[PDB]
């Protein structure tokens, strides 16, 4: 039989009201003898007729991928509304139904704390400097550099680690050329997530 | 040398 | 049918030389009609026999559990010998194999750098000292806190992110009560790693 996955919306998505955050139904394994499938979502119990269909694409295992997308309200989803997609086919016992929504439980203010390279380092060529995010709940989150208005791309951040307070916490490194560094330039760290003030946040960092 | 851990032995070259 | 699950050894087992190191090959849904197995371990090709079975686990979802474990010395493994478990069972019509070895590629010395926190976190509560572990290859390691001699367990610690040199990097993170770190303590950030000097370097942390 056919198999179905349901995701979020893009953290950033939810937290910048001037892009349109998405959920997504996702069904794989769709027969070629039988790839007509019927879609219903519901949004807390309640039925919704605006979800639109993704072009049918063949993956070349005997198999077509069957896509439908469902725009939300930020507020929508922030509040925690439980989004439903049924999925029916006819090579398919009963229909299959999943559901998704926020991370439960209250939203934690993230801490963003600002870390220089150590002195230890400052021999090499290039230098680290960190962004320690603790403090925040959900997990659900966006971190960025910039600098002089110019965004910084040459850094990783972790995944999420869940803290012992039930928090969660990450590190996002951007590696620079030392040189830039002692020549006393400002890098900063942005970070969006629902519990900061205006779902948006930046601290800075300098020699 | 030898590197201890927790006084416990990690290794001699 | 049976299944097989082929496990390396814990990367302080194969880096504490006081320790002891050993390959886990776990075979699940296995049937009580023909619970036997027969296990043969082959390292680079080459047949070895000092395997042994540790005791049979009935799983109670019907199906039985049997491991065989072989143990391994420490210079074989990082120098990136192959080990191949084969398996084979009554009800499977062509005996399973699975090999596993040390990630493939040149090993790298970690750089270790430990961090105090922000003159931002002072405000609060508790406080974040943080060790970095860069640059390393490959990605088995093992991060442990510590101070005057002692284990301080409050600490967590990433995943190792991959770098773009190819290398692999993580922070761990310990929390300790304010005060503490005022109070003129001294922590300790303790890394194993075979790249390093008799795979294991210690960095400290205090307040100026
Ligand atoms: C035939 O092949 C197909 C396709 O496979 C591909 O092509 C073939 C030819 C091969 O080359 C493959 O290597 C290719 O993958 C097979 O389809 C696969 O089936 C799998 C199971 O049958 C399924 O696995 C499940 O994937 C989950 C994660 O899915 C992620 O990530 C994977 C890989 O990382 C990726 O393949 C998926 O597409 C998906 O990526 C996400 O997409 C979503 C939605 O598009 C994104 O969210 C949206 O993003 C947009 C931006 O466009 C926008 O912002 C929206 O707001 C937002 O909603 C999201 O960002 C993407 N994330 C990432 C990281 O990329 C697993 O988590 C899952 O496991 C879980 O479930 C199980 C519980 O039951 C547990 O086992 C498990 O622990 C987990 O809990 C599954 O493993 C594959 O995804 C699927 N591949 C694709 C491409 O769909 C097919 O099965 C095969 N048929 C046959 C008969 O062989
Ligand atoms: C009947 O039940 C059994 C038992 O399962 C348990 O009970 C059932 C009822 C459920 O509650 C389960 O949740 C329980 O696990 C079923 O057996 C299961 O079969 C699964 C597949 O059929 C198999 O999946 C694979 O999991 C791998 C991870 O294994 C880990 O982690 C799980 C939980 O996360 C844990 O339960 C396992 O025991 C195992 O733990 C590791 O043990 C190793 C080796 O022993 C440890 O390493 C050694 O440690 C010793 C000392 O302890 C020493 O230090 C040595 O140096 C060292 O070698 C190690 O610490 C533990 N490892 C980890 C990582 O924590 C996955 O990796 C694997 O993924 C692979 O395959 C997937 C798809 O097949 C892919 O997604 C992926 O790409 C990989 O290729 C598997 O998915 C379960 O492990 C297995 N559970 C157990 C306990 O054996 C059985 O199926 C069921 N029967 C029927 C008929 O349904």
């Amino acid at each position: 039989g056919p198999s179905v996955f349901l995701f979020p919306p893009k953290p950033k998505d939810t937290l910048e009201a001037s892009r349109t955050p998405e959920v997504t139904c996702v069904v794989v394994d769709v027969s070629h003898e039988d790839p007509e499938v019927k879609f219903n979502w519901y949004v807390d119990g309640v039925e919704v007729h605006n979800a639109k269909t993704k072009p049918r694409e063949e993956q070349y295992n005997s198999t077509y991928r069957v896509v439908s997308v469902l725009t939300v309200l930020h507020q929508d989803w922030l509040n925690g509304k439980e989004y439903k997609c049924k999925v029916s086919n006819k090579a398919l016992p009963a229909p299959i139904e999943k559901t998704i929504s926020k991370a439960k439980g209250q939203p934690r203010e993230p801490q963003v704390y600002t870390l220089p390279p150590s002195r230890e380092e400052m021999t090499k060529n290039q230098v680290s400097l960190i962004c320690l995010v603790k403090g925040f709940y959900p997990s659900d989150i966006a971190v960025e550099w910039e600098s002089n208005g110019q965004p910084e791309n040459n850094y990783k951040t972790t995944p999420p680690v869940l803290d012992s307070d039930g928090s969660f916490f990450l590190y996002s490194k951007l590696t620079v050329d030392k040189s830039r560094w002692q020549q006393g330039n400002v890098f900063s760290c942005s970070v969006m997530h629902e519990a900061l003030h205006n779902a948006y946040t930046q601290k800075s960092l300098s020699l | 040398d030898c590197a201890w851990h927790l006084g416990e032995l990690v290794w001699c070259t």
